[PDB]
């Protein structure tokens, strides 16, 4: 034994368990969620009221990549940060030397090979997050969910942190009850939804809900932040829901 | 085995907090500030009557205006005077000035944390250091391997430390002369001491204004030991 | 019990660390299998999409390396295009350097030489993979070649990779027994995918939908993997037989 | 990370002493015996080959004995391939002092550099020390005909007689019995042979088990000839001195 | 990352072993049995060809490897290790001989430079040995024909005959009855087929044996004319029916 | 160090009232050869900052990365990207003098003259340059290369001091602009008659006009000219 | 490069490192320094387990920095290598900057600053050696006497002695030497310096090195009978 | 052939009185035989009540007066907001001119 | 236990031991207290000294005109950190003539101080600060955290029994938000709040440390005289 005091050692049963341990940090995390849709992405967020004292609006947790990829985390929020970091230097060079933006699947693999980096050698840790991403390039909308592994797929819907069954199993709903598509408008509202049903098991602490999208009609492909109106009309619309 | 630079669950540095209990195991040094001058002294502490005392060297010259005494690994302080003399002497030059003593200490500080896997360790010593500047008059601080600094009235440092800090606790005040302050600490020293205390294996400093930082002669102390014994034999 | 945990000796001269890698390797629970036809080699791996919540499309273990030669993984996705990436970055540098497009058995060659480093250097762990390299060469053909977390590689006539690689591997032994021939003796690839799919049903003993395979084809000239359709098709051309 | 599995190759035991240094020593102690006898007028040395089979090619084999330049050889006691590494050096030491001073390299300069570096595998670089003894003989116009040991420590010592490897504390006193400042080469040839002879662990000696080596004079006027014997020339000093 | 194993990873346990070396020859223990065996007017290298699998083509796994035209070396213990030691014998020939000499390395310092990087895989900072011990045959003008076997702690001896590997003890004392100095190659060459014979389980034929000889040049093999000095390769491998013809008159 | 190539000619700029007019024509000239004639030479920032870049084109484009690269980076991680923390004028343009001059510092130059014109946050009138050698300097009017020795003169007859700008209107600051690019024309052989022009006003925004044409030249005179 | 920290502080605040380094010194043979007036003697042990040496090549105990300072030590033999060397390229350094041969003073203060620095540096074991640095001062015929140790403190000596049984010899000079009234003459000094010897050495053979040095770059060996006569001379005065 | 260096034209004048001291300078910029500007200022208040300029290549001037207010602030956080005496400066500056001793400051400077 | 004896190691439950031991010794620090109106921001902080002859160790320090901060745990780590501060404020000024929103300056810190939580060799930062500022948006209040978790602020404190001054800036909030105009009211609801972390000691001359910041009022610290006025 000691398998798993060490990050890149195989166990017997082939597993890398600093990397399982990884998990274990994401899954205490707060619940993020995407959900894609007709021309476009939504990501939305569960932020913990912790004290009165936060400044709400203020402490935003989703963040953009060049101008038109978004990125949502659960864990360790650091860690997140740093991967962002590195995915903004990643979209830069590419658009540095090949002059477009970079495409969602491109920039998913130039992530998921800097995380899988990180499970090569006892000299660095694994990172503490599970990131969902995406946005529009040329060939559409696109998805993604990146694991401290480094293993990602394309999604349809998704979901992290410590309300991710709970949110899945809402997410499963939508797929099921919407085989042909879903407008990016609806998905901003079901995002709200689903967050205050995954808040559930969060339910100690109040919360502040944070969504933002692009879709190709709706921000003519950009990432942008929901505010205002918009929020507001998503909230009420999650509200009514959970009574 | 362990890193060097690893936390305690209480969240101290285990090698800082080592090097601190092999200062206390260094030969005491005392330092008091007063209004006409700050006077270091310290335990030379010979290990044989053979070893000729004084090429043992535990206060120190870094600038005219800046003196230091030290307790613990000796052998450790060499490195940090070379950079506090340096550091000195390249302020002088960038800027055509004395340099404050606190920044001084801030410098010498610096080094302390500079230890990983850089140097491989902390320090194992202690520093006084006495000075005086224009700005903040004299001053006396306490430079430890923790890379904190203290400023002191009065201070201790070395195996009889918290004896004659709880000594210096009573004696203090603003306005003790610098002749008070000498005999202050020679008679503190010789309450700590465990050999009897005399020119030969104790030495005393001072730094003033007008003449700088100058070690006392062995005569000159010899002096000012006779002139305490007087003193207390005279109630 | 260090040398269990790092690439050094054990006192029988075993590395566990690789042997623990080889475990890695079947942890995605699919099998692949590999066949050479007169003018192609095909290479057919089992798909499996378990979530509803993921984008199959993007769901795959086959990997176009150049326009030549393909790659098919067994083993976890993260070290599968760590591999991937490598080749790719070594193929297109070999082209770069030597002038010609890099032959299927010297990128094995290549990719093998990288696994034996990690058994050998402590600080690189080995990859949990096993990479199948195909192409048809324009020296010798429809080739087979494949690596292991040991940094060992042979070139195949067929070959089998995953948990149920044995019942696969023999079935293909029997088959070449009969046939007394080192290929598919067939002029079309679509009649060699179907033989690949054909003789994967009848060693697995499951049956197939047009979602549950992932298919790469070699030519002279180029690599392609099929969509569900022209799987779809494939599959109709069994049945009907 | 990595520090778990350092041993730490380069540190004092609480009674100050180098562990790999010492366990070095200890394998060191189980390689083939050699000695160097050094005379007025020459050097000899011989070495015995470890167990050897009647397959082994002895007379294109050099385990042993070797030439550093045309005045110093060194015999070996330890792992060869090691010695190897460290004999190239010393090599390329000689020639680079030739270069420089258009004069031979006096041995103990040659001597100390090579023990030089043994001493830093001992005090950094984290690295095991080398497995290996030597015994140096050669000849300058300084100090005449010299011999040296060197151990993994990298402390070297001067000699008149003196082995390494296997059975040196029954070797020793053999030496330190019959050996006379007044010696002759052809003295000490016997001298080593049958001191090899009485602390060999084979059954008897023989010339297929045996390494020999003479630094003389022994070369029309004031100039000095290194000689490795040929296996014939071993069967040879082998029957003249009585031992087959 | 940065590589941050600096130290030895083989280092001296308290009876003067170095247990990393120790376990390495234990690998070679394991590994298939391989042999070479000198004869007057050339060497001949042999080993089996154990296939993992009937489906893999063993003749795409070269155990026996060309390193310079006149010499040639096979292995027993790990086969991947063998491989990379194969490419740096190969370039150091070249680098450290060829570019400076302008003609191969005889056979002693080919294997004295093969030595020198297993050496030092046994004391450089963070790997291990490797796994092999290799028998390196061949040619040169000054020293004749020459077979020598390197181990993993970088140590070589020349032998006029040896075996390696699993049935070693064996196959040495076949040798050792066998083997006089007025064997020509021929006769080296059924000898080694006869030894192999031993320790080989199954199948015993052309396929599932790899022999190669160092013997006479080889003009035909130079693939050019014209000229006279160049007379070409020494090292040559036979054919699986060069093997069978032999195989018959065993 | 280099040589410039492909080179564009003068950038002109004023203040005025309540805001700042910047111009550029359209040509991208190779040596004596006017190779290119559809080069846009004004760059927006935002819509409260125009860049107006002259010199060699290559390093044009370069720097015209670098803005782009600016935005995007300027809108991380900041929810005030399009309000209190966007991109000012006086930001853009010590980005680019620092630039510009550690360029020059090592010996590799990007060879360019360049106007940032634009309003600041207060309504404050924004207007200076600099160029390869990392100078810099503001003033009513500003113009590069030809324009500094023609345009300015005519410029500085509208705003000739920093009080005559309360009392000069957009229209005859643009008046004035398009009056000495048509003079520009007449006397510069690396100019071009296509032009494009920046209006940037602190109530009005960003007017940017395009494809404009040096119009109303007289000519007529040539013909009564006879000989030498 | 290889960087582990192997000198640390333990629990208590010692460094085991520094100590086990000492620990080496008291292993070696036996150095012993005494100044006089107008000299300073260096008198070594050496181990009688080893005839058949070659005494004309072997590395002899004392060495020269300069011409007009001399190094001894007890611990290890090849450590001590390393602080002679750099030792004697610092003299020669000194002499080409400063244009003065280095004090005997400035000179230990090099070494112990060397040993000190192999304390606290990543991937380095402290040295296993002391020294006794001695000499006279450029242009002064005052004698000079240091000692150094693995911890790199270092101070000067009246008269002073390291390695093993040096407890027995400290002894020995703690009640036999005068600071009144030091050593007056050559002579005289080196009999003090050979006595303190043989409270410990075995034979009075070729076990005693002794080494004189005098003001203005005079040193001298002193050869096996020379050293013989002092020896004879002292037991005659012995049995009484 | 790249000159790295150019002239601004411009001139200052600095004189010391008994309990006071001046530093002017005109406001005019230059290249050549243009006017770049009328008014781009030349003398700058750098703090502690010291007044710089730094005259002839503008763009060495404007880096140097920039990095001095810059020594100005770190003089105050490495030294507890001590004011930064005239002598102080002007040896200060000295280094930061002779950093780029083989590469100078095309500039003469007055404090 | 097993896991904690570096920072690149995660324990079964996905805990980092090294960095929670990093966050222990702030809650051994000095209480040091934050909070802001729209108009100021204020730091309250109290010093601790070693005895009676000893100074008050100086807990404020000053990043640039607009900005600074206040610390909790290991002073030599508040000065590295500060010190890249000040730097990151000056890059700001001298490239892209800005001042350095306090926002990004949080951003920094987190950054700076992950890197230490994930390689090998390092430690992580043992010190926790409270940062005040006031830019183009307003007054900001930031707490870091050597985890490099920060978080934007309306008031909070940090150290040894921060939790009572915790709670009563909670109950404060509606009105201490509102102090608008009036500095002197809302270091008095600062001097206010640390008092509920007081036992045993009270606030004297040489005890206290306040710093303010806002729309009129460059980054200023009071200390000795200055703050008797408050007591
Ligand atoms: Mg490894």
């Amino acid at each position: 034994t000691g398998y798993d005091l060490s990050n890149s050692v195989f166990s017997p049963d082939g597993r890398n368990f600093q990397v399982e341990y990884a998990v274990k940090a994401v899954e205490n995390g707060t619940t993020s969620i995407g959900i894609k849709c007709n021309d476009g992405v939504v990501f939305a967020v569960e932020k913990l009221i912790t004290s009165k004292l936060l400044v709400p609006q203020k402490n935003v947790k989703i963040q953009v990549v060049d101008r038109h990829i978004g990125c949502v985390y659960s864990g360790l929020i650091p860690d997140g940060r740093h991967l962002v970091n590195r995915g903004r230097e990643e979209a830069a060079s590419f658009k540095k030397l090949y002059k477009t933006p970079i495409p969602i699947p491109a920039f998913a693999d130039r992530l998921g090979q800097y995380v899988q980096a990180h499970t090569l050698y006892n000299s660095v840790r694994p990172f503490g997050v599970s990131t969902i991403f995406g946005g529009v390039d040329k060939n559409g909308a696109h998805l993604y969910m990146l694991e401290p592994s480094g293993s990602y797929w394309g999604y349809k819907g998704a979901a992290t942190g410590k309300g991710r069954q709970s949110a899945k199993a809402e997410l499963e709903k939508l797929v099921d009850h919407h085989p042909e598509g879903l407008s990016a408008r609806e998905a901003v509202k079901q995002a709200a939804k689903i967050i205050y049903l995954a808040h559930e098991d969060n339910k100690e602490k109040d919360f502040e809900l944070e969504i933002s999208w692009c879709s190709l009609s709706e921000t003519n492909g950009l990432h942008k932040f929901v505010k205002g109106d918009l929020l507001q009309e998503a909230i009420d619309f999650a509200q009514k829901e959970i009574n | 085995d362990r890193g060097v630079s690893t936390f305690s669950p209480e969240g101290r540095l285990f090698q800082v907090e080592y090097s601190l209990e092999a200062i206390k195991l260094g030969s005491t040094a005392i330092g008091i500030a007063t209004k006409e001058g700050v006077v270091l002294g310290v335990e030379k502490r010979a290990t044989s009557p053979l070893l000729e005392s004084d090429s043992i060297e535990k206060i120190v010259e870094i600038d005219r205006h800046i003196g230091c005494a030290m307790s613990g690994l000796t052998a450790d302080a060499r490195s940090m005077i070379e950079h506090a003399r340096t550091a000195a002497v390249t302020h002088n030059l960038y800027y055509d000035e004395d340099i404050n003593v606190e920044s001084l200490t801030q410098s010498v500080c610096d080094l302390a944390l500079r230890f990983g896997e850089l140097m491989s360790r902390p320090f194992g010593v202690a520093l006084l250091i006495a000075g005086h500047d224009a700005d903040d008059g004299y001053q006396l601080f306490h430079a430890e391997p923790s890379g904190t600094f203290y400023r002191y009235n009065a201070k201790a440092i070395g195996s009889g430390s918290e004896g004659a800090q709880a000594e210096l606790l009573n004696e203090w005040h603003s306005s003790l002369t610098l002749k008070e302050a000498e005999l202050l600490v020679l008679k503190i020293l010789k309450q700590v001491m465990e050999e009897k205390l005399d020119e030969n294996n104790a030495q005393l400093s001072c730094i003033t204004k007008q003449d700088g930082f100058k070690i006392y002669d062995n005569e000159k102390t010899a002096e000012l030991i006779k002139e305490l014994k007087e003193k207390e034999a005279a109630e | 019990g260090y040398d269990r945990h790092i690439t050094i000796f054990s006192p029988e001269g075993r590395l566990y660390q690789v042997e623990y890698a080889f475990k890695a390797t079947n942890q995605t629970n699919i099998n692949s299998l590999a066949v050479r036809g007169k003018d192609c080699t095909v290479v057919i791996s089992q798909k499996k999409v378990p979530d509803k919540l993921l984008d199959p499309t993007t769901v795959s273990y086959i990997f176009c390396i150049s326009r030549t030669i393909g790659m098919v993984v067994n083993g976890p996705i993260p070290d599968a295009r760590n591999a991937a990436l490598r080749a790719k970055a070594e193929a297109a540098e070999f082209r770069y350097k030597y002038g010609y497009d890099m032959p299927c058995d010297v990128l094995a060659k290549r990719m093998a030489n990288l696994s034996q480093i990690y058994t050998q250097r402590a600080y690189m762990r080995p990859l949990g993979v096993i990479l199948t390299f195909v192409s048809v060469d324009e020296e010798l053909g429809p080739s087979i070649y494949k690596t292991d977390p040991a940094g060992y590689y042979v070139g195949y006539k067929a070959t089998a990779t995953g948990p149920k690689q044995q019942e696969i591997t023999t079935n293909l032994e029997n088959h070449f027994k009969k046939s007394k021939i080192d290929h598919i003796n067939e002029e079309s690839w679509e009649k060699v995918v179907e033989f690949a799919i054909t003789h994967m049903i009848d060693a697995l003993g499951t049956e197939f939908s047009k979602n549950d395979l992932e298919v790469g084809v070699a030519t002279k000239d180029k690599f392609f993997t099929l969509s569900a359709e022209n799987i779809e098709e494939r599959l109709v051309a069994i049945a009907e037989q | 990370g990595s520090r778990r599995y350092d041993s730490r190759t380069t540190i004092f035991s609480p009674e100050g002493r180098l562990y790999q240094v010492e366990y070095a020593l200890e394998s060191i102690s189980h390689a083939g015996t050699a000695i160097g006898i050094m005379a007025s007028d020459g050097i000899v040395l011989a070495a015995e080959r470890k167990v050897t089979s009647t397959l082994l090619e002895q007379d294109t084999s050099t385990e042993k004995l070797y030439k550093l330049n045309d005045k110093i050889a060194v015999a070996v006691a330890g792992l060869t391939a090691d010695a190897e590494i460290l004999i190239n050096t010393a090599r390329i030491h000689a020639q680079n002092y030739l270069k420089t001073y258009n004069e031979d390299i006096p041995v103990e300069i040659l001597v100390r550099r090579l023990s030089d570096i043994k001493q830093g595998y001992t005090q950094h670089g984290g690295l095991r020390p080398f497995g290996v003894s030597f015994i140096y003989a050669g000849y300058d116009d300084r100090y005449g005909y010299q011999l040296y040991t060197s151990n993994p420590s990298g402390n070297y010592t001067g000699w008149k007689a003196i082995s390494v490897g296997a059975n040196t504390s029954a070797a020793q006193t053999l030496l330190q019995m019959d050996y006379k400042d007044d010696m002759k080469v052809d003295d000490a040839i016997e001298l080593a042979l049958k001191t090899l002879s009485k602390t060999t662990d084979s059954s008897a000696l023989t010339y297929d088990r045996l390494e020999f080596a003479t630094i003389r004079k022994g070369a029309n006027d004031g100039e000095v000839y290194q000689k490795i014997f040929k296996p014939q020339e071993i069967k040879d000093i082998l029957v003249k001195t009585g031992i087959t | 990352m940065t590589d941050r194993y600096s130290f030895s990873l083989t280092t001296f346990s308290p009876s003067g072993k170095l247990g990393q070396i120790d376990y390495a020859l234990t690998a070679v223990k394991q590994g298939v049995t391989s042999l070479g065996i000198k004869a007057t007017n050339g060497v001949v290298i042999a080993t089996e060809k154990k296939s993992s699998s009937p489906l893999a083509m063993s003749e795409t796994l070269s155990k026996v490897s060309l390193l310079t035209p006149d010499i040639g070396a096979v292995y027993s213990g790990m086969g991947p290790d063998y491989r990379v030691l194969v490419d740096k014998s190969r370039k150091v020939a070249h680098t450290s001989y060829k570019r400076i000499y302008g003609e191969y390395p005889p056979t002693k310092l080919l294997v004295s430079e093969v030595a020198k990087i297993m050496q030092e895989a046994t004391q450089s900072g963070g790997v291990r040995p490797f796994g092999v011990s290799l028998l390196i045959a061949g040619h040169d003008e000054f020293n004749g024909f020459s077979l020598y076997q390197v181990d993993p702690s970088g140590s070589y001896f020349p032998w006029k005959a040896t075996a390696i590997g699993k049935g070693s003890v064996a196959a040495k004392t076949f040798l050792e009855k066998r083997w006089n100095d007025e064997l020509e190659l021929e006769d080296a060459i059924h000898i080694a087929l006869l030894t192999l014979k031993e320790s080989v389980e199954g199948e015993f034929n052309g396929d599932t044996i790899e022999l190669a000889i160092i013997g006479d040049e080889n003009p035909d093999l130079l693939g050019y004319t014209g000229i006279p000095t160049d007379k070409g390769p020494r090292f040559r491998k036979l054919t699986s029916q060069e093997i069978n013809d032999r195989l018959e008159a065993l | 160090t280099q040589q410039p190539i492909v080179t564009g000619t003068s950038v002109i700029s004023m203040k005025y009232d309540n805001g700042v007019i910047i111009a550029a024509d359209n040509l991208g000239s190779y040596g004596s050869l006017l190779r290119f004639n559809g080069v846009e030479r004004l760059i927006p920032v935002g819509d409260n900052t125009v860049v107006g870049i002259s010199g060699d084109i290559s390093d044009m484009q370069h720097i015209e990365r670098l803005l782009k690269d600016l935005v995007t980076e300027n809108a991380y991680d900041n929810p005030l990207a399009d309000a209190e923390e966007a991109l000012e004028p006086s930001y853009i343009f010590e980005y680019l003098a620092t630039v510009m001059y550690q360029r020059r510092s090592k010996m590799n130059p990007l060879w360019n003259a360049i106007i940032v014109a634009g309003v600041q946050s207060n309504g404050d009138q924004f207007l200076r340059y600099v160029n390869l050698l990392g100078v810099t300097y503001s003033s009513p009017t500003l113009a590069t290369g030809f324009g500094a020795h023609m345009a300015n003169p005519l410029l500085r007859k509208v705003v000739d001091r920093e009080s005559d700008i309360p009392k000069t209107t957009v229209q005859v600051a643009e008046e004035a602009i398009v009056n000495a690019m048509r003079v520009l024309y007449y006397r510069d052989a690396r100019s071009s008659r296509n032009f494009s022009l920046a209006i940037i006003d602190k109530n009005t925004g960003l007017t940017f006009k395009k494809n404009l044409q040096v119009e109303n030249m007289k000519w007529d005179f040539a013909k009564d000219i006879k000989g030498y | 490069g290889y960087d582990r920290a192997l000198s640390i502080f333990s629990p208590d605040g010692h460094i085991f490192q520094v100590e086990y380094a000492l620990e080496a010194v008291k292993r070696g043979t036996c150095a012993v320094g005494v100044k006089g007036k107008n000299c300073v003697v260096l008198g070594c042990e050496r181990r009688s387990t080893l005839k058949l040496q070659d005494t004309r090549i072997t590395p002899s105990k004392v060495s020269k920095i300069d011409s007009h300072v001399v190094l001894s030590f007890s611990g290890l033999n090849a450590d001590s290598r390393i602080l002679i060397e750099k030792a004697r390229v610092e003299a020669q350094s000194h002499r080409l900057t400063l244009e003065d041969p280095v004090t005997v003073e400035y000179l230990t203060r090099y070494v112990a600053g060397v040993q000190q620095r192999y304390t606290q540096s990543g991937g380095v074991r402290p040295f296993g050696v002391s020294t006794l640095i001695a000499g006279f001062d450029p242009r002064d015929d005052e004698p000079k006497l240091y000692q150094t140790e693995p911890s790199g403190i270092y101070s000067s000596w009246s008269a002073q002695t390291i390695g093993r049984n040096s407890k027995t010899v400290r002894e020995f000079l703690e009640k036999n030497y005068d600071r009144k009234e030091p050593p007056a003459t050559v002579e005289e000094c080196v009999k003090l310096t050979v006595r303190s010897l043989l409270e410990v050495v075995q034979t009075g053979a070729k076990n005693i090195e002794i080494t004189v040095v005098k003001p203005d770059s005079d040193i001298v060996a002193l050869s096996s009978e020379e050293i013989n006569q002092y020896v004879t001379q002292i037991e005659q005065e012995k049995q009484e | 052939q790249f000159n790295p260096y150019g002239d601004n034209g411009g001139t200052i004048l600095g004189i010391a009185g008994e309990d006071f001291a001046v530093l002017a300078g005109d406001t005019r910029n230059i290249t050549d035989y243009s006017i770049n500007s009328r008014y781009e200022p030349k003398v700058f208040d750098c703090g502690d009540n010291i007044v710089m300029s730094a005259n002839g290549f503008a763009a060495d001037g404007d880096a140097l007066v920039k990095r001095f207010k810059n020594s100005v602030k770190w003089y105050h956080f490495d030294h507890n907001d001590k004011k930064l005496s005239i002598n102080s400066a002007a040896r200060n500056i000295q280094h930061l001119l002779y950093g780029k001793r083989f590469f100078p400051y095309y500039v003469h400077t007055i404090i | 236990n097993n896991y904690d004896g570096d920072t690149v190691t995660f324990s079964p439950t996905g805990r980092l031991f090294q960095v929670e031991y990093a966050l222990e010794a702030i809650k051994q620090g000095s209480v040091t207290v934050g909070l802001r109106s729209n108009t100021h921001a204020v730091l309250v902080a109290l010093k601790r000294n070693a005895d009676e002859l000893s100074s008050y160790q100086k807990k404020i320090i000053k990043c640039d005109e607009h900005m600074g901060l206040s610390l909790a745990g290991l002073a030599p780590d508040a000065r590295v950190l500060s010190n890249y501060l000040r730097q990151q404020c000056n890059y700001s000024s001298l490239v892209f003539n800005r001042k350095l929103a306090v926002e990004r300056a949080g951003h920094l810190l987190c950054d700076k101080a992950q890197k230490n939580t994930q390689s090998y060799g390092g430690r992580p930062y043992g010190v926790g600060l409270l940062i005040i500022g006031y830019d183009k948006s307003g007054a900001h209040l930031l707490e870091f955290q050597p985890s490099g978790n920060v978080t934007e602020l309306y008031g909070t404190a940090i150290g040894a029994r921060s939790q009572g001054a915790k709670t009563y800036l909670e109950r404060t909030l509606d009105t201490f938000i509102k102090i608008d105009g009036n500095p002197d009211e809302l270091i008095k609801a600062g001097v206010e709040a640390i008092s509920q972390s007081l036992r045993d000691e009270s606030l004297t001359v040489d005890n206290l440390s306040i710093a303010i910041v806002g729309k009129d009022t460059p980054f200023t610290i009071y200390d000795g005289e200055a703050v008797a006025k408050y007591i």
